RNA sequence: GUGCAGAUCUUGGUGGUAGUAGCAAAUAUUCAAAUGAGAACUUUGAAGACUGAAGUGGGGAAAGGUUCCACGUCAACAGCAGUUGGACGUGGGUUAGUCGAUCCUAAGAGAUGGGGAAGCUCCGUUUCAAAGGCCUGAUUUUAUGCAGGCCACCAUCGAAAGGGAAUCCGGUUAAGAUUCCGGAACCUGGAUAUGGAUUCUUCACGGUAACGUAACUGAAUGUGGAGACGUCGGCGCGAGCCCUGGGAGGAGUUAUCUUUUCUUCUUAACAGCUUAUCACCCCGGAAUUGGUUUAUCCGGAGAUGGGGUCUUAUGGCUGGAAGAGGCCAGCACCUUUGCUGGCUCCGGUGCGCUUGUGACGGCCCGUGAAAAUCCACAGGAAGGAAUAGUUUUCAUGCCAGGUCGUACUGAUAACCGCAGCAGGUCUCCAAGGUGAACAGCCUCUAGUUGAUAGAAUAAUGUAGAUAAGGGAAGUCGGCAAAAUAGAUCCGUAACUUCGGGAUAAGGAUUGGCUCUAAGGGUCGGGUACGAUCAACUUAGAACUGGUACGGACAAGGGGAAUCUG
RNA sequence: UAUUGGCGAGAGACCGAUAGCGAACAAGUACAGUGAUGGAAAGAUGAAAAGAACUUUGAAAAGAGAGUGAAAAAGUACGUG
């Protein structure tokens, strides 16, 4: 027999590749007469040609490994191959931090915790430095508000 | 991870050959060809885009 | 490809002398938290566009199919 | 790199079909045929091309009109019809 | 080519019909000396040159 | 045209060599069944592998021309074979208002009037030319003569990647599809009828304004916009993909374990409502300077602020539209093959990848096309209702949209290389892990498993390696190989054009496991904190092992000088 | 008076298929080259297909017979060879 065109037709009828259709090796006389696509669509229905389900590619050894990165493993010096700027650019670190310090300063200003004159000083020091994080800005605001009240 | 083709016989990435990938009701990806974007009309004196005017390609 | 929202504007559409046909499509849906209800779609086919009227109250649906003209080739579902 | 690697870049026809002789001698950019020519009503032929006239001259084709001129002359360019005879 | 002019598609249309052997009744004719089609073309043996 | 052994004679045929050189790149095949006279090679199944998504995948441009597909078939071709084939014989197949050509111009090509040249022809492309037709009047013989007014541009060809009217989804074939079929749209040209609108203030009203809208007359001529535009960098946003949670189905694993592993959960064009950076308007009038970007620019030429208007890229909802597509289950049956049910749900995240886009910024002695075409404005020529008109840039209605191409390959077998040649040949899409990575290495989808085979394992090769002790003694010459190599931390010389040299040189660390600490988002405070959610980055500590840890992969040898550019 | 073209005739101490025109033949053909151009090879069964009915071996080409023919020492690989 020659079931090459029944291999090709069934891959188009089912909707998979030719590597995922299974022709019955005991019904080769019935498949060899299926010259049409309406005849192939019959042979899928009575089980002569099946769909041959997908080869599994499990991500479980990824998800088990990715949990340990979340727990903190595999990040030692012998596990890094890129530079520190390659893994995480210092501009992105600065962008994260400076968008934090502008957001708390804008939040403090319209909430009424700080006024507009204390803001505009803190806007330009945060654009400079000495506010390493959100904690270092807040202890500065706490001190400067208390000192201006002590100065009052 | 469903790779896609052009739909016309221009196989090059020209200005007239833009592609947005859209999901069809057949559950597959298919590319659709997007026309080039309309500019706003500009003012005859200052050159700024003048408001209240719809931005269409010129024959529309 | 156009929704009609006024039910009396939908009724003047059916006598526009190009609308030979229509259809009544029934969809089983839920009323936004719980129990199911019956929504019906009254689609008339004009000569250049299809007009749709969605009716959520299945009682008001019954008073509308009698309000259709007797000449319209109404295709239920 | 001038032989078989360089031969793979040959996919742009210098010459296309001529409308006067069907030759594929019509140079596209020059817009002229190298065998007969589309410009200049004078068919390209030279006396140094003795074989080249032999392929293209009269008699080599159909001669849809010149087939009958020598026979039309022999009867002295008649007009009319032969009327009738016996048998 | 795959997007052609009609003057090119006309010349393949003719050369398609000339892609056949002799009619076999030809060889039975009186004083026929034609034994086979001596102008047969094939696409991978001789290009048409348009 | 008369005698051949010679001319590296000419043409044709034929040996020895010789069943010899060889048919060895691209990891790789094996078992069984079928078929057949015959199977290492054809088909099916099973297994093992490979390409590893910058593919051996899915499409195209040039080119080819029917190789596409079916049936029959094996003399020649597939440098073994052959029942197979891009072969042989016979047929079948390419369906468009919307995809292209067609239209436009680019660099350029090239007539006409002219001027050269004995002439073939050359120059020239608006020239020293009497260069061509546009909107309506006047006809109520009647066909279009003639009357106002304007326009003066002065051929044509040249892009299947530039410009450009308009189509999407689902299904179908042996081979066609944005082309056929079902549904649903849009454009152009054309007639046209009704409704809505306008009108007694004739050619609309509202808003302080930006401007709004279902419309809301406007010829000649003029002005303007769109078409119409560089490159790089970072940021914001969207789309698709990736990753992930619950749930509703199915499949796999189950000695033991695993609320587990894999998979379906989709929504087009078009249309209505809504939606934004930028920009603009009104109120107000700012130093105690304020706003604000990742990037320092903006404000009395009017900031911050309060209130608004617009562009609709883009997104959300609804229609299209669940009836489609997907995943399942239950019944049926030599059948065309059915019939009937469900479910198709709600989220999350981001220096992710690709891409589009916006506001910007850098750069230039580089500032990064044109035209067709379309619209607007100015102007107010002209036609215009009240006993009744005006409008067809609003809604619906009616008709038509020609011609040509459309199959397939696009290459380790369809192209060019004398060929089924390890060469050459323009481009789109682009999964998971490791990792900085579109590197290498492994896998998923899809696709191949093609390249003459069998048996032995001499010499000498070719490709890949390893070597005790010495370490260039080899050699023209350290040629070839080895050594080094990623990241983190330390430490870096002469010299210098002060920018570099510089990864200088030279050292140390690196796994696994268990912890610690720091770095965030959103919510309620009348005019000090807490709840909660979600990230991978960096630093440190203990323990542990045949001192191993960039454990494969990947990956600098360095220095002191001379000649020279 | 000229006449290697055209058309129609008649000839020859010419050549006889590697000769004679390149071409006695589907010859300016097949084929090559981007193109200008280049450019072949190739005539003969027999008087007549009378081109081998039928049998046998073989998967089949074909073999062995049988036959036709004056002759298969003429079998579409065909005069002689």
């Amino acid at each position: 027999a020659n079931l090459r065109t029944q291999k090709r037709l069934a891959a188009s009828v089912v909707g998979v590749g030719k590597r995922k259709v299974w022709l019955d090796p005991n019904e080769t006389s019935e498949i060899a007469q299926a010259n049409s696509r309406n005849a192939i669509r019959k042979l899928v229905k009575n089980g002569t040609i099946v769909k041959k389900a997908v080869t599994v590619h499990s991500k479980s050894r990824t998800r088990a490994h990715a949990q340990s990165k979340r727990e903190g493993r595999h990040s030692g010096y012998g596990k890094r191959k890129g530079t520190r700027e390659a893994r995480l650019p210092s501009q992105v670190v600065w962008i994260r931090r400076l968008r934090v310090l502008r957001r708390l300063l804008a939040k403090y200003r319209d909430a009424g915790k700080i006024d507009k004159h204390l803001y505009h000083v803190l806007y330009k020091e945060s654009k400079g430095n000495a506010f390493k994080h959100k904690r270092a800005l807040v202890e500065h605001i706490i001190q400067a508000k208390a000192d201006a009240q002590r100065e009052k | 991870a469903q790779r896609v083709t052009f739909r016309r016989r221009n196989p090059y990435n020209t200005r007239s050959n833009k592609i947005k990938v859209v999901k069809t009701p057949g559950g597959i990806l298919r590319a659709q060809h997007v026309k080039k974007l309309a500019t706003r009309p500009k003012c005859g004196d200052c050159g700024s885009a003048l408001q209240g005017i719809s931005t269409l390609r010129p024959r529309q | 490809a156009r929704e009609i929202t006024d039910i009396k504007q939908f009724l003047e559409l059916t006598r526009r002398a190009d609308v030979k046909t229509a259809t009544v499509k029934i969809n089983k849906k839920l009323n936004k938290a719980g129990k199911p209800f019956r929504q019906t779609k009254f689609k008339v086919r004009g000569s250049s566009s299809l007009y749709t009227l969605v009716i959520n109250d299945a009682g008001k649906a019954k008073k509308l199919i009698q309000s259709l003209p007797p000449t319209l080739k109404v295709n239920r579902l | 790199g001038k032989g078989t690697p360089s031969f793979g870049k040959r996919h742009n026809k210098s010459h296309t079909l001529c409308n006067r002789c069907g030759r594929r001698s019509f140079h596209v950019q020059k817009k002229t045929c190298s065998s007969c020519g589309y410009p200049a009503a004078k068919t390209r032929s030279y006396n140094w091309g003795a074989k080249a006239k032999r392929r293209h001259t009269t008699g080599t084709g159909r001669m849809r009109y010149l087939k009958h001129v020598s026979r039309r002359f022999k009867n002295g360019f008649q007009t009319g019809s032969a009327s009738k005879a016996s048998a | 080519a795959a997007q052609k002019s009609f003057r090119i598609k006309q010349k393949m249309a003719k050369a398609k019909k000339q892609n056949r052997p002799l009619p076999q009744w030809i060889r039975l004719r009186t004083n026929n000396t034609i034994r086979y089609n001596a102008k047969r073309r094939n696409w991978r043996r001789t290009k048409m040159n348009i």
